[PDB]
Formats: C-alpha cells, sequence, structure tokens
RNA sequence: CCCAUACCCGGCCGUCGCUGGCAGUCGGCAGAGCGAGAAAGAGAGGGACGCUACGCCGCGACGAGUAGGAGGGC
RNA sequence: CCGUCGGGCCCGGGGGGCCACGCGUCCAGCGCACGGGGUCGGCGGCGAUGUCGGCUACCCACCCGACCCGUCUU
RNA sequence: GGGUGUUACAGCCCCGCCCCGGCAGCAGCAGCUCGCCGAAUCCCGGGGCCGAGGGAGCGAGACCCGUGCGCCGCGCUCUC
C-alpha cells in the first residue's frame, strides 16, 4: 500500500491507455501496438485479432 | 467467412456479388 | 515505426478500428440534432413570453 | 466517358463524408449496375537504313551516387501548400507594416494573392507605398473596414507581377495600374472623415503604451 | 519613426534554486504582470542589441558597430507577467538588467 | 506557479539480447516474392549500392561504482 | 398482476438509418489524402581592401557552480 | 427607543387539499449556487520543440523491358 497507487479505471481510462500507451512483448522485445496484425500473430489463438479485441 | 482454413468454399457468393 | 497516437492522428484509429468511423460519423448528426432542437427551444420561448 | 458530378456525399468533416459506404451505395445507384468482366527510330541516312535507340547510354560515371530516398506522401512542393488567412482580415482592412521599409506605415489591404503574400498597397497620394507584397504575419489587422467590395481589381497582376526578376527602375506598365485603383479608393477614403489623415501618419509606440493593453 | 519594440529587461537564466541552465532567458516585459496577458506576446520574435569595437555588417546598410542575437520567448513564467525565451546562442552575462527588444512582427491577430 | 542526471518523448554513443537477417549479385539458360492471424507446396505428372561473412544489416531493453575480475585497444 | 427509454439481429403479427444486393434446387482502371519518421516543382540579403567565416586551441570579462591532491581509515 | 402583540398600511415558517397544483427551464450564459463524468464526446484554434531513417517498388507479365507516389488503411469520379 505505501508504494502504489490503485484504482478501478474507468472503460474511457482503458480506452485512452491502450491505443496512447500499447505496447506488446512479442518475442521479449517492446515493440508497438500499432498494426491489428502483432495482435493477431501472438493472440490469434484466443480470439484476439484486433485492439477491440484486446479491450474487450 | 474470414477462415482461411474451413471457409474456402465460403467467401466464393461474394466474388460473384461483386460482379 | 513510429507510434503515432491513434486518438489524433484519425486515420491510424481506422486503420485499427473501422467502426471509429461509424462512431465518429454518428455523434455528429446527433450533435447537430441536438443543437438544431436547443435552438428551437430557444426560439419557441421567444414566442411564448410574447404572447 | 459521362458526366463526371461532383461528390454525392458532401465532406462533414476534413476526411468524414456525409453518409456511409452502405449509404454510399445506394445513393451511387450501383445495385442495378453489377459491371463484370518505342525510342528505336529508323531513319535513312544517304549505306543503306539506320535504327537510332533514343535516351541513349551515359558515357561518363561518377565512382560513387547516392541511393534512392525513400517514399514519404505528406510532402508537397510549394505552389500546392493550402493558403491561409487570418479571419480579421476581411478586404478593405487597413494593415500596419512591421519589418518592411514603411515600417509603421497604415495601409490599406486589397486581396490575397496566389502564393499566400498579400495585395496591401497604400495610397500613394498619402503613403508613398505601392502595390506592394506584405506576409500576412507581418500586418496588424486593425478593425477599421472601408467598403472595397465595389472597386475593380485589375487581373492581369498576380504573383508574377511583383517577381525580383534580376538598379530598380519604375516601370511604364508598373505606373499604370497605381493609378486606376486609386481613382476609387482615393475618393473612398474621402468619404469617411479623417482617413485621409489617418493614413499619413504612422505607427509608433509611447510611453505608458502597451500593445496587449490595448486594443487597436 | 517611432520604437515598434516593447521594453523587456533580461532578468537571468533559467535557475533553480543553486543550478542554472543557460539555454533559456527570463524576460520582464514591461505592462503584464500577470499569467492571464501574457498570451499575447507568446509567439514574438525578441532580440538583444549590444555594440562592439570591430564593424560588422547590416544587412540593407552601412556595416555598423552594432550585433544582435536573435530570440523568441517560450512560455509564460511565474505568475506575474514574466516569460520565458529561448535564443540562437546564450545571452551574455553582461547582459543582466539590460535592456532587449520583443519586436511585434510575429503576430497574430 | 517554481524544479532534480528520477519520469515521458526524440536525436546520438556503447553494451547486452534476439544464441537475430544477408552466399538470392538466383539477369535474353533472367522473370525481380516469402509481414502472413491460423500443423504444411507460387512443386512435377539492357538491369545502382553491396559481402575486410573477424564483414554488413535490423529491431527492442539497459548504462553508478572503490577493493577486485575480465575484455578490447589502427 | 404491475414495473423495465429491459433481453431475445428489441419474438412474431396487421421519419431516420444499414459494412444491405444476383439466379436455381433441396432440407477493372484513375486521381484525393489526419495513410510504413520532410519537403518546398518557395524565397530575400550583403560579399575586394575590410569585410565574411573559423567549435576548440591565446588573452580578457561576467553569471552560476566550485575547499588540495596522494594516502591509512567507519 | 421601549414593551404589548400574531400579518394589520411588511414579511418568515408549517400542514392538508389543489394531477408531484401547473408553467418555462435544466448540474442553466442569472459564463461562480453546490456534483460526478463521457461508447453518456466530438469539433476548432494558438505557441513551443524535433524531421531520425533513405533501392518500401508498381503493371505489361516469357502474348514484354516501361515506370518509380509504391504497402497497409479511408472514400473520389467514370464504364446508368
Amino acid at each position: 500500500e505505501p508504494y502504489i497507487a490503485w484504482g478501478y479505471p474507468n472503460l474511457k481510462s482503458v480506452n485512452e491507455l491502450i491505443y496512447k500507451r500499447g505496447y506488446g512483448k512479442i518475442n521479449k522485445k517492446r515493440i508497438a501496438l500499432t498494426d491489428n496484425t502483432l495482435i493477431a500473430r501472438s493472440l490469434g489463438k484466443y480470439n484476439i485479432i484486433c485492439m477491440e479485441d484486446l479491450i474487450h | 467467412i474470414a477462415h482461411p482454413k474451413l471457409g474456402r468454399r465460403a467467401r466464393a457468393r461474394i466474388a460473384r456479388g461483386l460482379r | 515505426v513510429l507510434k503515432k497516437n491513434p486518438l489524433k492522428n484519425l486515420r491510424i484509429m481506422l486503420k485499427l478500428n473501422p467502426y471509429a468511423k461509424t462512431m465518429r460519423r454518428n455523434t455528429i448528426l446527433r450533435q447537430a440534432r441536438n443543437h438544431k432542437l436547443r435552438v428551437e427551444r430557444a426560439a419557441a420561448a421567444l414566442a411564448a413570453k410574447s404572447d | 466517358k459521362g458526366k463526371p458530378h461532383c461528390s454525392r456525399n458532401p465532406v462533414l468533416v476534413r476526411g468524414i463524408g456525409r453518409y456511409s459506404r452502405s449509404a454510399m451505395y445506394s445513393r451511387k445507384a450501383l445495385y442495378k449496375r453489377k459491371y463484370a468482366a518505342l525510342a528505336t527510330v529508323t531513319k535513312p541516312v544517304g549505306g543503306g537504313t539506320r535504327v537510332v535507340k533514343l535516351r541513349k547510354m551515359p558515357r561518363y560515371y561518377p565512382t560513387e551516387d547516392v541511393p534512392r530516398k525513400l517514399l514519404s506522401h505528406g510532402k508537397k512542393p510549394f505552389s500546392q501548400h493550402v493558403r491561409k488567412l487570418r479571419a480579421s482580415i476581411t478586404p478593405g482592412t487597413i494593415l500596419i507594416i512591421l519589418t518592411g521599409r514603411h515600417r509603421g506605415k497604415r495601409v490599406v489591404f486589397l486581396k490575397q494573392l496566389s502564393s499566400g503574400l498579400l495585395l496591401v498597397t497604400g495610397p500613394l497620394s498619402l503613403n508613398r507605398v505601392p502595390l506592394r507584397r506584405t506576409h500576412q504575419k507581418f500586418v496588424i489587422a486593425t478593425s477599421t473596414k472601408i467598403d472595397i467590395s465595389g472597386v475593380k481589381i485589375p487581373k492581369h497582376l498576380t504573383d508574377a507581377y511583383f517577381k525580383k526578376k534580376k538598379k530598380y527602375e519604375i516601370t511604364e506598365q508598373r505606373k499604370v495600374d497605381q493609378k486606376a485603383v486609386d481613382s476609387q479608393i482615393l475618393p473612398k477614403i474621402k468619404a469617411v472623415p479623417q482617413l485621409q489623415g489617418y493614413l499619413r501618419s504612422v505607427f509608433a509606440l509611447t510611453n505608458g503604451v502597451y500593445p496587449h493593453k490595448l486594443v487597436f | 519613426s517611432g520604437r515598434l519594440w516593447c521594453k523587456a529587461i533580461f532578468a537571468g537564466y533559467k535557475r533553480g534554486l543553486r543550478n542554472q541552465r543557460e539555454h533559456t532567458a527570463l524576460l520582464k516585459i514591461e505592462g503584464v504582470y500577470a499569467r492571464d496577458e501574457t498570451e499575447f506576446y507568446l509567439g514574438k520574435r525578441c532580440a538583444y542589441v549590444y555594440k562592439a569595437k570591430n564593424n560588422t555588417v547590416t544587412p540593407g546598410g552601412k556595416p555598423n558597430k552594432t550585433r544582435v542575437i536573435w530570440g523568441k520567448v517560450t512560455r509564460a513564467h511565474g505568475n506575474s507577467g514574466m516569460v520565458r525565451a529561448k535564443f540562437r546562442s546564450n545571452l551574455p552575462a553582461k547582459a543582466i538588467g539590460h535592456r532587449i527588444r520583443v519586436m511585434l512582427y510575429p503576430s497574430r491577430i
């Protein structure tokens, strides 16, 4: 508790966050999520093939 | 429809739906 | 590639969320129609106080 | 072949049309409209006849060259940039130069040019400024208008008219145009009281005067 | 025929309490004493005019003794009309409290 | 409102990692591609630069330091 | 039995908007640009005996910072 | 000034009935009476700083040798 600052985020707040500061850990590398292929390249096996799939 | 494996036959009327 | 902000860059958003265009096409004609009847409610008051 | 119409949907916001693509289908009426599906030149020489291959191969090669640039899209030449203008400048407003050698001289705006420079002209009976180009940045747009919407701006003068071509002497073509537009504004600046006296006066700042404190 | 730049004072560099960074100057525009009225001079070009011994050229004139360093204000500073400003070179520290010129010609009105 | 070498963004340097990419410079014996969400095949019946492969190229993450240890010094 | 700007492609029946396009049987080329990191197919100047330019390396001045190194030691 | 008092030549509060008595109106340009937000949210402007990288290929396709604004991505007009 004295180290962190947590709270329940809003739908707008997560919508800001995944778009503005979305970065993915593809092959242990911080790569940018500006393409729906990369989400589908690694999360295709969980029906997560777009950014809106990741938000939902 | 968007399935590349089992939806090959599926995306057929639409190529004829454009013509 | 440079990660462009999808929130202000419009085409980056539709590159990832195509429905955002219709999400952005709507809430304009809704807003304009809302601003339309808002003027009419202001316009009908001017015919209400005089009579 | 056909009559090419304007866009069926209007630009609602920049990059957005008023009609959806499903709404554009029925608007385009495509539902009833299924559409289904060199340099070698021979030339006689008086021998036989010979065939030249044009764009002949280069005869000298520098040791190293620069490889080609990558393809960017939002970088257009200056002749195709959009030309902006402040809303405070409406044709008939009186401006004030700040950087050009007519510093603080009170000058009359007429129209926008192609390049983006402005057609701002002082009365030569008052200002000693000709038909001159001046960028909108170096301009104090005063809230004082004259109805110049009845003057006839000459069409033959354009951006190439005011180019620095190559000792400057006023050419006999130039002395025509300064007189021809003057004959309507010079009576108009005298139909307004104390206006021709305003343009002779030169803009300046005194002690205790702050531009952000005042309105002009 | 009259002065077409406003009066500005060079109070000092951007400093904390015991460190200063020369890459921005802090101007005190005469007349403004709050953040709300700093909005007008934002963006305008500012210049320091000083003179030296050796004659240096003047664009559109005889080579004069005066030299300049150009700059422009970055953003408003404090709550009392102060404003930051960055120049091409760092301002020399002999300019402390002297008069620099904030011309209007990048005006946006 | 003021600001630290901490934070965000960007340029650069080096290190580390992907035990990463490149012999395909396949050119009138030629046909120019392996970024694609998806266990597997464009299968037979006259043409810049390059590659001291101990070279070169590309992504990401990181950078304090005595005693000490190793590397590399055109 | 009431209540839900309910849920069921808001079950089915007798004015605004749609990522809506064929038949039958049976149970494709062009231009435009918030598009894989800047371009101008935009410019104005002064420049032969006194000007232009030269980060640093000479001297000088100012603002801030700044105690003298080697060593034993918490 | 004083005290008496109860609407009186001024008001304040309360209860019941008056469709919650109705009337605009609406977290109000009575821009400060107090909230929380935005799939219930989008537009427009102003200033500052940077521009790193540099052979991304298209279509005629072995019925041809050209073109280099070409990939993804949005929708423009034409074969009504």
